[PDB]
This record gives C-alpha cells, structure tokens and sequence, in this order.
C-alpha cells in the first residue's frame, strides 16, 4: 500500500498505456514473442474429412516495456494478475488448422512477470484439416503438419520462436501417436513483398490400427472360406442332394456381399487406401468365380448331374438294354474322378489361401526391416 | 513525437465512425474484393450446400489516414484494428447460407497515404447451383453471387482480382472430385436501383474413381448369376424347384440393391442416369426371370392260356410306358436350347447395350468442360 | 458543409431515441408489415417448420422528422441506421419459431420530411399447420397469422397493405407445390379484456405434394409381385409337383411387402400424411397376404394327394387290377377341373378388387388433375 | 403536461435493483400464471419436455403510482423491461433448457402499480412418464416452478386455476391426449431438508395417449402370424410326407419374420418411453407360439421311419410279392396319422387360448378404463 | 434514512472489482465447497457423458468485508448480487466440456461480517472414466476432479468438506446401482516445476449397470437357436430322411444370428463396452457353426450311403438275388447305431457348453453379488 493504489494509477494500464498503439519501445524491429504447444487433449478423428478437434494449452510469451516495474508493483510482488483489456491481445492463429475458431483462449486471465514480460497459457478446443489424403491409411500413417502464430503482424511488426505428444493422449483413439516433433520459422510469400510473421510448426506422425476390426472381419473370411470349401468337400461324400448344395452356393453368395458392403461404409467414414481394399476384393472375387465353376462342374453330367421262352426274352430284352441305360447314369458318375477333384480344389486353396497370408507375410518381414 | 500527438488528435478529431469514406455523392471509394480460397471442406452434393474457406482481401485508401513524419517517415506500414469503417457485410445472394467466422472486424494493414490492406482467412456456409446436374460426366454450371446486404452500391464500387483466378487455384486434392473453372463476372441488376451481386461460376468436375469400379462386378457378376440360371435348366431340368431358389435369391438381391442405393443418393442425389438404365438393366433381368419362368412353366402335362397272363404281362408294361414316353415327348429341351439361345441373344444383346451407353457416358459427354 | 457540423450536433441533441412516436392520444403509431418471401430454403413435413427468405418491408411516421435546410439541406433523404427508432416486436403468433434473421441494427430511410421505411432482408425459421392433411394430393391451407407481439390498437397497431400468392416466389427446389395463397387483415381484440388489442395478418399457405419418382419405385413391385402372385396360381394347378417350390415364394414374398412397410411409415413418421391415406395400402398391400395364405393353404388342401397255372397269373393279374383302383384314387385327389375354377375364381376377385383399388387410385386422381 | 419534469423527477430518484420495499424483511406480493401454448417434444423414455409457456406475470411496485401527468395522462404505460426489478422463472422440477425469449419483453404500468406481462418461452423440461404413463391411466406430470433468485422472505408468488387446461394449445401432434391439470401455490420446505422456503407453481397434467396407429401394425403382423402358424397346424393333415421340408420352410420364415418384428418396436420404446404391460404380451406370446411351434416338428419327427421247377420259383416269386407287401405295410400301420389329425386339433385349442387369453386380456385391459 | 444513502454510496465508492481480496503472500483464498447433487437428467452410455446438477456449494471470507452498525446494523447478513465478486474459474480437469449453466448474475450470502456462501444449481455437462471395463460385473469408479484452473497453490486454495454418499441422489430409474462413492481432497505441485500448484477435489463413482431387459432377450434366442441346432443333430436321427432339410436349417440359424451380430456392432458402438464380454458369445456361437461343421460333415461321412424255362424264372429271381445283397451294402453304411452316439456325443457336449455360458454368466455374477 506502499503507495500502490496510486502507482497501479500513476500507470494506468488503458489510461498510461496506449491500447491502441503498440508498446513496441517506438520505430524498431518488433516485441519478441515466443509461442508454446502442449496438446491437453485429442477428442476426435475423422480419417473420410481430414479433420481433428484436440485441446491445446496456448503457452504465449512477449515483453511489455510499458509493464516495467519499480517497488510497490515490481518488487511488492514480481508476479501479478490482469485480465484480458489490461491486455494487448494478438489473435495467434492456427494459420492452416484453424478452419475451427479457436475457442476459451480468446482473451481469458493472463500472467504479470514482474517488470513488462507478461504470460498468457490457457485451453484451446479446437478443430484442423490435417494432410489425410487417401495415403494417411498405408501403415505409415504420415505426418500431421501444423503451424502456430500471431497472423496480422510482419517480421517488423512480429517474430515468434518456440514439448509431447502424449502429454495428454487421448487413450480412446483407436489410432497410436509414434512422435512428434517442433521447431518455429519465419516465412516470405508470393503475394507479400516483405518477410515477416515467425511461427510454430509442430509435426504430428502418427499410426493407427484397431484391434478390434481383425477380430470380427478375419472371422467371416475363414467362415465364409470354408463354405467355398465345404462346398466341394460335400460333393464327394454326397453330391445328389443337388437342391440344397445349390442352396449353398445362394447362401453364401448373399452373404459375401452385404459383408463387403459393411465395408465401404465405415469406408466413407474415412478414405480407404489401396493397399488393403485390392487384397478383399480381389480375392473374394477368386472365389465367387469357383462358385460359378463350382456350379456348373458340379452338375455338368447329362445323367449323373415254345412260345413261353419267346415272352420271358423279351423281358431278358428289356432287362439287359435299360442296363445299358441305366449304366448311362453311372457313365455320368465319374468315381475314379472321385479323389482328384476334391485334389483339384485343395491344390487351389492352398494357391490362393495361402497367396493371401503369402501376401500378408511378405510385408510382415519389410516392416519387422 | 515529430508532432505525433499532433497528427493522432486531427486524425481522431476529424474522423467520423459513424460515417462513408467519401465526400457527399460521387463515384464513393473504389474497394478491392479478391479472395484467396485456403481449401473446401465440404460439398454436400445432394442439397446444394457449400463449406469452404478463404481470405477476404480487401483494400481501398482512406485519404484520412494520410499520416506525417513520425507515423508516416517514422514507420510507413501499421497494424490497426477495424471498427472505425464500413466494412463488407456480404452475402451471398443464393449463398450467404449462414454467418461469418474470421472474415469481419479483425485488424488490417494500413498504408501510409492511406492504402489499406485486410487479411483474413475465413469459413463461410454457402449453397450453390451445382443442382441434380452435378453427375453427369458434362458436369455443369453455377452462380456464387456475393455483396453486401443494406448497400446498394450509390456510394461505392467493387472490383476484383483475376478472371482466368481460377478454380484450381486452391483445388482439394482429396477431392475424389475436380476442378473445370471458376470465372468471374461483377453484375448490376437493373431490376433495382441498387448495384448489387457479383456472379462466380462453377464448371466443376466430378471423378472420384473407386467404387463405380465394384459397382461394375454388379452388372457382370449378376449376369453371372443370370447367364447361369438360364444355363442350369437345360443342364439339369430337376433344376425343377432348385430353379425357383435361384430367382428368390436373384430377385431379393437386386432389391436390396434398391435399397442402399436410395440411401447413398441420400447425401448425394442427382441425375438417375446411371440408375435410369441399370434400373432398366434392372426391370430387364427382373422380367426376363420371370418369363424363362413362365418358359418353364410350359409343359401341360409336366408343367397257350399261359399266353394269356403274358400278354397281360406285354400290355401291362408297354401299354403305360409310350404314354409316360407321352410326357417325354411333352417336355424334350427343344426350348430349352432355342430360348437358352434367345437367352443367348437377349442377354449378350442387353448387355452390350448399357456397356455402350457406358461406352457413349465417358467418351461423348466428357469435352464440352468449357 | 450547408450546416454541416450544425446540423449533426442539433440533432443527437434534441432527439430522444427511446422516444415512441406519441402525438396526443389518437392514431397511436401507424405502422405497416408487407412480406415479401424472396424464397425458401427448406422445410420439414415431419416437424413442419419452414427456414425462408423474407424481406419485412416496414412503414411509419415520425413527424419529428420533417426538415429544413439543415438536414434535408445538407442532403435530401439519407440513410439513417436503426437504433434510434422504436421497432414493433413483430411475431407470427402460431409460427414464430424464433427470432427474425439478421434483423438487428440495419438501416433505414428518412425524408427530409419524415417518412420512414425499413425493409431489410430475413431469412426465419417458421411453424406451420402441415396437419395430416397437407400431404394431400389436395393439399391443407397453411394458416399463418402475424402481427404487432405485446401492444394492441390502443397503444400501437399492425396493418396490411396485401393480397399476393404464395407461388409468386416459391422455392423452386420444392418436391411440390402451391395451388394458391391469399393474405386478409383483422383486428383481434379479445373476450378477456372490454380493451380494443392488436392488428393481425393472416396468410394461407394451399399447397399439394410430391415428386412423382418416389410413387413409381413402390408400386410397380407391386404389379411385379401381381405377376409373380400370376405364377403362384399358375404354377400349382399346372403341376403341384413343387409345392414346397412355391413354399418358396411365399416365403419371400410377403416378406417383400413387409420391407415395403418400414420404408413407408417411418417416412410417415418423418413426413405425416393423411392416415386415412395409408388404409389404401393397407387393405390392397393385405390381399396380396390374404390371398397366399388361402390361395396355398388350400394349393396343399388335400387328403390324399394334396389250369391252375392259369390261376397263378390272375392271383398276380388280380394284384396289378386293385391297386389299379388305388392309382387312381390318388390321382382321382388332385383333379385338374377345379384348380381352373380357383384360377377365375380369384382372378376376377383381382380384377375386381385391382378394380376397387384403381377406385381409390382414380377417385383421388380425379381431384388431383384439376 | 409537466411531461418533461415529471419523467426527469423520478428519474432522479429511481431505483433498478430495489424492490418497492418498506423495509426488506417482509417481502412483495407477486401474481403469477401458465397458459400453454405449446408442447414442442415429448421424449418420454427420457422424459424431459419442451413447452412454449406465457409466463403471466404479475406484482405490485408503487414506487411509481402517478399524479396529474402521467397517471392521469395514461393510466396504461409501456416502459422498458430492463428498467427494474423482474423475476429470473425456472420450473424447478422441469426447467431443463435456458429461457428462451422469455424475458427482455416491455412490462406493464398501471398508474398505482398494477405490473402486469405475459411473455412466450419455448424451454426445456422433465416430467413423470418412466416406465408407466403408456397405460390407460395417466401419470401427473408435475412442474414446480418459481424464480430461480430469491427465497420467499422477500418474494411470495400467487396462483391460478388448480381445477380446470391442458388442451388449450395443446399439440395436435399426439398420439397422446390431457384430462386434467391441478394448479397450486405453495411453499418450499422438502424429503431432502431444505429452509428459508422459496415459494413455487405445482403443474400437475394428467395425460392420455395411445390413439393408436401402430396398433393393427403390430396387430396385423402377428394374426398373420397366427393363421400362419394356422396353415402349420392344419395343413400337415392335409400334407404329405415330402411335407416336412415344407413345414420348416415354413418356420424359418415364419421366424425370420418375428424376430425382424421384435428388433423394429423395441427399438421404438428406446427413443420414446417406456411401459412394460404391452411390451410383455407380445415377446411372450411370441415366444411361445415359438415354442410350440417347433415343438410342433419335434411331434412328427418321432417316429422310427414313418418319420414243378415251376413251383420252385413260383414259390419264391410268391413270396417276394407278400413279403414285400408286410414290409411296405410296416409303413401304412406306422404312420396312419392318429397323432397328427388330433395333433391339428391339439394346436387348435391351444391356438384359440393363446390367441385368446392375449386379446381377452386387452379386451380386458382396454374395459376397464374404458 | 439511517445514513441510508451515505452507507450504500460509501460501501461503492471504496469498492473495487480489478482486485481480488487477496490477504497477504499467504493461506491463499480459503474456499470451501462440497456438494449439492440431486437431479442426473442425462448420460450417456456409449460416450461417458454427464449432464447433472450440483449446487457448488462456495465458502470463504475477505476481511474488508467486516462491518460496523452502519453495515452490519442494518441487516445482519443482507444477500448482494454476485458481480461485485472475484469468483474462482472452477472445472472438471479431464473434464470441463460443458460451460456451467447459471451462475453468472446471482445471489451471494453477506453478513454484517464476513459469513459468505453462495448455493448455485449448476448443471452442466462432464466427462470421466469409465473406459472398455466400466460396464463389467467387477466395476469401476469414474474419477472427477475438480478445482480452480491456471492457479497454483501459491496464491489460492480450495478443500472438501463432508462426507455424503453417492446414492445420497442416485437415479433411481438406472438400468444401474451405486455401491459407494468417496471425496478426498488433495493439493498438487507437480514434479515439473518447484512451484505449488492448484487445489482439487477427487470424486469416484462406484457404482454397477444394466437393467435385465437387455438380458431377457439376449438369452432367448440364444437358447431358441441352440433348439434348432439341438434340431440339427436329432433329425437325422429320426427323420434323416430330411438331411437336405438339416442343411436347410443350417443356412436358416447361421443367417440369423449373422444378422444378430449386426445389431450387436451398431448397439455396442452406440453404448461402448470391454470386448472380453462378446468373447463368450463368441466361440458359444461360433459353436453354433463348429458344430454343423462336424455334424453334417459326419452327418454326410459314408460314401455310398451319405429244364430252362425254370432257367429264366432263375435268370429273373437271379436279377432279383444280384441286386439284393447290394442294396444290403448301402444300408449296411447308414445303421443308425453311430447317429445315436452323435447326438450323445454332442448332447453332454451342448449340455456342457450351454452349462458353459451359464458357467461364466453365473461365475462373473458370483464375483458381481459380491
């Protein structure tokens, strides 16, 4: 008390201060500012839209030469508080993330150093349009690029320079945050003639996989898979219940596609790579085409599919004839066959049951490189 | 302090806030409008509506703000907020679909005999023509009109950047979509007494290629199924019921098919073009289902003494077997292979239809994109 | 300036903007509501609320606000901005469905004399009476009343200007369509209160319904499943071989019309229109169940069916006679002169029932047309 | 007359905050009243309201009864609502959602300090209806509702009408229905402990529902569904052997259909209310046609698999004639259907009761509040 | 009247709101809070979201706020408006998701003192623990703290209070239960930084879901299911006759709970859960299909089953002989001793992992009663 009322009047703040002029010490380069990422949160990721809403404390540094401090203010206490219109307030933009207003770090309770320095760090909710692309799904799951600063202001007028990641990791991502780098800039373009505006560009690369979709998605490819494969098993051990094999094929002919048809819809949920969508479909196609064949080589057959003795030859006649006939339908059986198929069909699941997981392996050991 | 409290008390004793950069009614003060776009978020296709982003650049001279020698000679360019000026209030005639976020009332670049300079990014909901004339492969047309919405310009006038800047200039790379053109014309509907609008057009170009892709196993893959079907009957006639289980299924399924399609339309209707025939491809591998089955159908029955016993032996035996021969001949496989062949020609006829359509769909309307 | 500085400070000075208008006890303020709707953006059957173009084209007088060289001098009529004025808490009573869009603190223009008008350009969100009547073919007249909120004719009162229809700027992205539109003023004053309240307009919205692609999808299954239904009588008196077949069939039939269902009730529960509409498909969509039911219950309804020497080959020949008797006892079961009976039976009863249908069908159709 | 000085007077003296207060120990009397105008959503699983309320309000302030210029000017004013003391509304028991607009509307001056003002509020609420009020007899929906601010020390509310409703401007978009609706004033002192009672406004709305739509929707599925399982029960008698494969068709159907019925309205109870008295005839009565129904199968099913020289061979060929005939004969006395014709009229009682005590049940259940 | 105007005009002048009352480099601002939860309106499941009420019951003093019979003399303890308060920016860490509805604008408690406490009914909208194991039969206890935000220690201090359990306002509508819930306070400094940083309160919810419905109409279908597959192996058994039904049946069972599954995946998703749970309908259902692997596999397992006029009588009995004891060989495959053991074999084995998934079920309970 110090006479200290009358001091914090003798400054004035919005009186002394000139609010509307820029306390940089007059004609010179700049106030030095200093930005700080620290991420408190990431709620949600959108892979289809290219676009996350995470927190971020909003760690801000710059000199004010006006805030100064002698005895009663600096001394007293070499740290104080003032509110936001005490307070020169830039407007730190998310420059290329920033397609989400920036919000409850807009002008809230800032830190007084003791003599000008002042510290202003609260909660950013905010929303960016991240690098997705199509590609953001191969395994590598890139690097999300973003830059940081007060917008308005030129390299005459501005200068920013410049912390994890997992800080505050969201756990309930579905996705695995590998790294995280930061280091600042200052940038001329094409339209401005002058440099200016430094800025804070933190690289997020990221990876992401749940384990969850391989459980019930492996599940239908073996299950399905093997009705393909039962499919010719029961041929053999008995082919005449021609009907019902048939209604096989319907059976899981409908249910091969709704499957998929999940598929492309978490799809627009998030752009799908190409990597992945060719393996599926490619080969469930593999399939499909040998129940087509299953079809048709599995019912091709066209059938397997003295006036005493001149009477009772007659029946002899027609006995032995319709044997012949009768035989046709044996004809169409094709027994010796029998083995073969049932090897023709396993030469082949072995050739593309294992071309798949042939396939997966050989990007199993790169990776593992 | 060269009479810096000198300049900054005329200045702030002859501004107006209230008040048009302009003395009485000429001519007015001659804005710059040029916007550069930052990336589009989102095309909802199927309404019409428009989320994307960009600078709002704006730059005229205030003769007011002509400063002296230490704001002037002392630092020639100055950071200033707005407030103090008429600013662009703009919508979009058709557009202006919802609100401003970063476009209005933020700081600017004030020059020293009065150029200024303002920067800022923004979203903006918009809405546009882009119709149900979205999908043809000729793709088509829209009006983005934007100004102010009071100001009927009397008291200033408008005028842009470039008119080749393009559309592509700032493109979405994601995007499965594209890129034709964006123009721009300034307009005064003579309608009003007031200057008003400016019109933007779209030529846009949409190729997103993926699915279409396993769009095309339908069409093949449900021939398949089709030829099949009408490749079993002459094959295995006690196809018989097993038949009737292939249509269910074959019907139901390109039902369902109506079923999503509606759905996915849902946030992206247009021009049943692609529909309108595989519809008809569709009703055709319906109906032609349905006749084979009325093909089969068909068939309106199918659908001594000593000597004496053996010739009632002889009688017995022969005398039913001609008239279950009757049936035989009642139902031979003639058809089968006549209409299995009039499958031949209505399929492979059929189907090389829509595939010419197809053909003719990204071949001939493909060009005309300006 | 003529006056210049003169003119602006006289003004804030003796000028009470809070002030309402009030010259002895009389007229009140007489003030008038015209709308114009420029177009509509969007509107919901289900929640029938409507989001449209409205430009509130506001009159009134001041007669503090005539001139002399000091204000109309200096410049004619200007363009003065609100705040200084009192303005009307206008309010569709029964719509009203919030708060006007972007109505606040606009502009207006005063004469050197006085009279005032403010016009400016809204865009709401509305309420309307759809009730489960609007989804008519025939349509229900929208009723939309509007007028001064909280301040009778004593105090102040809304007028009208102002027949127009409503199809003079309907949303041409409308499924649908108007017939007509017709606006008449009132003056409500209530039972309540011996007091003379508020003025009122009254607008009424007469509009029928739907694009026309949704009505084909659903009923050509309908003459799709008519033909397979065909089949069904057909198939079974011309052989009931596959009567399990046709089992089939049943199965996934009904369970068609089923599916049918979902997809048209929730739009009613997403669009209400006029129940009494819906008993249409329901009696019509029901006999093509009551039908298979009978038709192939009664297809299985059957019992049945659905020397010495010498003396040796007639024991034997007396063994092939009986069950001689006995074959035909079971075909004697499934006799092909009645199943042609339940064929026409049932086929005129579509024919007449199909008839009945096209009743309805027609009935409303000749209402509709006109 | 004196216009000017007598405005300016009590302007000098006039106090916002300050309720016209002899002393600040014994409170205002203020007069409060409901009319509903609008009941927007009900979401009754989660039981919360929306409502559009006119919030009569009512009190006496004579900080400002008048003299010559003003009360006997006008015994009627109009003066800004933001100009004194007014009550912060809130149901207590239901205000669940901000005001809206609710507030901020001009008050009403007497001239010896009658207050009177109305306004509309669309907010959010929270009635009864968990679990029950789905039945015939209606749950009381009861609101409480006061000033948030102050407690009844100070302030002290004043109410209406506890007999008499409801359908004044009740929503035509029931399914639903009110037959009463109390009103009291009371005082706050609770279950919970509470003092220093702040008075408040009991709502009570006991309400009907169930014009019923969806009914024969649910109705209609399952008597199909019952003469489906009819055609099960009676059409085996009739049936052949072949006639298994057929039965189970039949109930795959027959099930794919019922479950597909139990996921559509449950899911219905889930985003509206809920009540468990329907809910539980149509699962169960469901279930157990099930149940019997394949227990039905489980009923033929049973059953084992009813599911000279001359002489020389003479003698042997006269034999495989009889015995073959014992053989197939095993067959005939094996499956002569005694199980299965009762078994038509086993099911057929059992259906009739099924049925039955269902429909008597809500015969029951609909005369009795009936 | 007693120094009336001179103490309220006083107590303004020497008012300040810049400042906070802070008392010496010390103790810091001692703030008092607990509880005042009685109403849980809604939350959310599948996101872990909360909007409740709580009156944040404040407690602290600031000396200057002691007075004289010129403040205290007057009114004891008089209730001032919140603003003229330096209130402290509490929040749920984790949490804070919502703004707090309703504190802005209040009543706060003075005494002529110093006692000061204000009881705001908060409700706003959180988010805690609870994750993938909240919803199990062995719990979890969602963690909230709270306290002041960007303010150590060093300046500022909160603590709890008092010891009130959880079901102290529990819903009691809750699909759910409480078992206890627990506040301790505590102060953090971090191991980052030498400084003291802020006061928090720690709240953790203990407390059980589900409500049984879910569960009545899980199991059913499950048990009505394992029916058809108890079906399954019975048939061929006493109607193998009817094998290409069981196949039939098959298609029929897998197709549907298929189908249950997706339910499950859009039910789950919109209401999360620890994946370990599915685990056991998992492979007991996959079980489903595993068992008509081997079942019909074996059930189809055996490759064929699945003088001389006296001279020709012989040539015809011989014919007759021939055949005969082939026949016998496919029989001979099919003889119904090891069908009988299949479905012991898979009784005691469906006996066992349908007492299995009673097993878990009942255990996991076992470890939840307790």
């Amino acid at each position: 008390v110090n006479e200290e009322e009358r001091l914090i009047n003798d400054l004035l703040i919005v009186n002394k201060y000139n609010k509307h002029v820029r306390p940089v010490k007059h004609n010179n380069e700049v106030v030095n500012i200093a930005l700080s990422l620290t991420l408190s949160n990431l709620i949600s990721l959108k892979e289809t839209d290219e676009t996350l809403t995470t927190n971020v404390w909003m760690d801000h540094a710059w000199y004010d030469h006006r805030l100064t401090w002698n005895a009663s203010e600096y001394s007293d206490i070499s740290i104080l508080r003032l509110r936001p219109e005490l307070i020169w307030i830039p407007d730190i933009v998310l420059q290329n993330n920033n397609d989400g207003q920036y919000n409850v770090a807009y002008f809230c309770n800032v830190l007084v150093r003791p003599n000008g320095y002042v510290t202003w760090l609260p909660p950013a909710i905010f929303r960016s349009s991240c690098p997705i692309n199509v590609l953001y799904f191969p395994f590598d799951w890139q690097n999300c690029s973003l830059k940081f600063t007060a917008l308005n202001y030129n390299a005459n007028e501005i200068s920013m320079d410049l912390i994890i990641d997992p800080e505050a990791f969201t756990e309930n991502g579905e996705w695995e945050i590998i790294h995280k780098p930061a280091k600042k800039n200052i940038y001329g373009d094409k339209f401005p003639n002058g440099t200016n505006y430094q800025d804070v560009t933190f690289y997020l690369i990221i990876r992401r996989k749940p384990l969850f979709y391989v459980i019930n998605f492996i599940t239908p490819c073996v299950l399905i898979s093997f009705l393909a494969a039962l499919a010719f098993y029961l041929p053999a051990e008995s082919g005449e219940k021609m009907s019902t094999a048939i209604c096989v094929l319907l059976a899981q002919a409908v249910f091969l596609l709704l499957t998929s048809q999940r598929l492309p819809e978490t799809a627009l949920a998030v752009p799908l790579i190409g990597k992945y969508l060719m393996f599926i479909m490619s080969l469930v196609t593999g399939v499909v085409v040998n129940c087509g064949i299953v079809l048709n080589f599995h019912f091709r057959t066209p059938s397997t599919h003295s006036g005493i003795d001149s009477t009772n030859y007659i029946v002899k006649q027609i006995k032995e004839k319709n044997a012949y006939d009768e035989e046709v339908g044996n004809w169409n059986l094709v027994g010796q066959t029998i083995d073969r198929l049932s090897m023709f069909i396993i030469t082949p699941v072995m050739v593309l049951g294992t071309i798949f997981i042939f396939v997966m392996g050989n990007f199993n050991r790169p990776p593992a490189k | 302090s060269v009479m810096e409290d000198t300049l900054l008390s005329v200045l702030f004793e002859n501004y107006n806030p209230k008040v048009r950069p302009s003395q009485t009614v000429g001519d007015k003060v001659t804005v710059r409008v040029g916007l550069t776009l930052t990336s589009l978020l989102i095309l909802n296709e199927k309404n019409e509506e428009m989320t994307t982003s960009v600078f709002l650049n704006l730059a005229w001279t205030d003769y007011r703000l002509q400063w002296d020698p230490a704001a002037y000679e002392g630092i020639k360019d100055l950071s200033i907020p707005s407030d103090d000026v008429w600013q662009p209030d703009i919508v979009l005639m058709n557009n202006n679909d919802g609100s401003f976020e970063i476009t209005l009332h933020v700081n600017v670049l004030v020059q020293h005999t009065g150029a200024v300079s303002w920067h800022p990014s923004a979203i903006y909901r918009s809405s546009c023509t882009i119709k149900v004339m979205y999908f043809p492969f000729d793709w088509q047309n829209c009006t983005m009109v934007f100004k102010s919405y009071t100001y009927d310009t009397s008291e200033v006038i408008l005028q842009h950047a470039l008119d080749a800047m393009i559309n592509q200039d700032a493109f979405t790379e994601n995007g499965q979509w594209s890129i034709e053109h964006k123009p721009s014309r300034k307009n005064w509907r003579s309608d009003d007494p007031s200057y008003e609008d400016v019109t933007f057009y779209l030529i846009i170009q949409r190729k997103p290629l993926f699915y279409i892709v396993y769009t095309i196993v339908p069409c093949i893959l449900i021939s398949i199924l089709a030829i099949l079907v009408f490749y079993l009957p002459p094959d295995a006639g006690e196809k018989m019921s097993l038949s009737i289980s292939a249509l269910l299924a074959l019907t139901v399924f390109l039902l369902l098919l109506a079923d999503k399609v509606p759905e996915t339309s849902l946030s992206v209707p247009i021009i049943i073009s692609y529909l309108m025939f595989i519809m008809i491809l569709v009703a055709f591998s319906v109906i032609l289902s349905v006749v084979v089955l009325n093909l089969h159908h068909r068939s309106p029955n199918t659908h001594e003494a000593v000597e004496a016993i053996k010739y009632i032996a002889e009688q017995l035996e022969s005398a039913s077997e001609f008239d279950d021969l009757k049936k035989d001949w009642q139902y031979v496989a003639m058809v089968a292979d006549r209409l299995f062949l009039y499958i031949f020609i209505t399929m492979c006829s059929i189907g090389t239809f829509s595939i010419f359509l197809d053909a003719s769909h990204n071949v001939p309307p493909d060009n005309p994109f300006a | 300036s003529e006056h210049e500085t003169r003119l602006v400070a006289n003004l804030l000075e003796n000028y009470n903007k809070v002030i309402r208008p009030v010259e002895h006890h009389t007229h009140f303020v007489d003030i008038t509501v015209g709308l114009q709707l420029i177009q509509l953006i969007n509107v919901d059957e289900v929640n029938q609320i409507v989001e449209t173009n409205v430009r509130l084209r506001q009159q009134w007088i001041d007669v503090r606000l005539r001139w002399n060289p000091a204000d109309y001098g200096g410049i004619k009529k200007i363009r003065l901005p609100s705040d200084d004025v009192w303005l009307p808490d206008l309010v569709l009573y029964n719509n009203a469905d919030g708060d006007f869009a972007i109505v606040h603190m606009t502009k207006l223009l005063l004469d050197y004399t006085g009279k005032i008008m403010w016009t400016p350009p809204a865009i709401f969100k509305s309420y309307c009476e759809i009730i489960v009547t609007h989804f008519p073919f025939d349509q229900q007249n929208c009723t939309m009343k509007l007028g001064i909120w909280t301040y009778d004719g004593t105090k102040v009162s809304i007028s009208p200007e102002s027949d127009r229809p409503d199809l003079s700027t309907f949303m041409e992205s409308g499924e649908w369509v108007m017939k007509d539109y017709r606006g008449w003023k009132h003056w409500v004053y209530y039972t309540c209160c011996p007091d003379t309240p508020y003025l009122d307009i009254t607008y009424h919205f007469i509009m029928q319904r739907i694009p026309l692609y949704f009505v084909v999808n659903v009923i050509i299954p309908c003459l799709l499943f008519s033909f397979l239904t065909v089949l069904v009588f057909y198939l079974p008196t011309d052989s009931g071989e596959k009567m399990t077949l046709s089992i089939s069939v049943l199965l996934s039939l009904t369970v068609f019309l089923l599916v049918i269902v979902e997809l048209i009730p929730s739009t009613s529960s997403a669009v209400p229109l006029i129940g009494k509409y819906m008993l249409f498909t329901m009696i019509f969509v029901i006999s093509s169940i009551i039908v298979t039911v009978v038709v192939i219950n009664t297809h299985h309804r059957s019992p049945s069916t659905h020397s010495a020497i010498e003396g040796v080959k007639y024991i034997a020949e007396h063994m092939k006679s009986d069950e001689e008797s006995s074959n035909a006892a079971e075909e004697w079961k499934y006799v092909a002169m009645v199943i042609d009976h339940i064929l026409l039976c049932v086929f005129m009863l579509i024919c007449i029932i199909g008839t009945v249908s096209v009743f309805a069908g027609r009935l409303i159709e000749l209402s509709q047309e006109g | 007359n004196e216009e000017g000085r007598l405005i300016e007077k009590l302007l000098g003296d006039y106090d916002k905050r300050i309720k016209p207060a002899k002393t600040l120990d014994h409170v205002i009397d203020v007069t409060l009243k409901l009319t509903l105008t609008n009941l927007i959503s009900l979401n009754e699983k989660e039981e919360a309201l929306t409502t559009n309320v006119w919030i009569e309000i009512q009190w006496n302030d004579y900080r400002l009864s008048w003299n010559t210029s003003e009360y006997e000017g006008i015994d009627l004013v109009r003066i800004p609502s933001e100009l004194l003391w007014l009550p912060d509304v809130v149901l207590e028991n239901n205000v669940d959602g901000q005001f809206e607009v609710a507030y901020y509307a001009n008050v009403l001056v007497y001239n010896d300090g009658s207050m009177y003002w109305l306004p509309p509020a669309i907010y959010r609420s929270t009635c009864p209806i968990a679990v029950t009020y789905f039945p015939f007899d209606w749950q009381n929906c009861s609101l409480v509702f006061r000033s948030q601010t102050y407690n009844a020390h100070e302030v002290n509310l004043q109410l209406s009408a506890e007999e008499g409703i409801d359908p004044e401007d009740f929503t035509e978009n029931g399914e639903w229905t009110i037959r009463h609706r109390p009103a009291k004033k009371n005082y706050n002192w609770q279950l919970t402990k509470d003092d220093i009672d702040f008075q408040e406004i009991i709502f009570f709305l006991i309400i009907q529902r169930k014009p019923l739509f969806y009914i024969i929707n649910i109705i209609a599925p399952c008597v199909l569904i019952s003469s489906l399982v009819v055609l099960v029960y009676f059409l085996p008698a009739q049936a052949g052997g072949q006639k298994c494969t057929l039965s189970i068709s039949v109930l795959l159907a027959q099930t794919i259909f019922l479950f597909l019925i139990a996921q559509k309205v449950p899911e219905t109870s889930l985003n509206v209310p809920l009540i468990g008295k329907y809910l539980i005839f149509v699962m169960f009565v469901s279930l157990v046609i099930v149940t019997n129904c394949v227990i039905v199968l489980n009923v033929s099913l049973r059953t084992p698999n009813t599911h000279s020289c001359v002489e020389a061979c003479n003698f042997i060929a006269k034999s495989t004639k009889e015995q073959n005939d014992s053989g197939s004969e095993n067959e005939n006395w094996v499956l002569i259907g005694k199980v299965i014709d009762k078994a038509c009229f086993w099911i057929a009682l059992l259906l009739f009761s099924l049925g039955t005590l269902a429909i008597f049940l809500t015969g029951h259940l609909n005369q009795v509040p009936e």
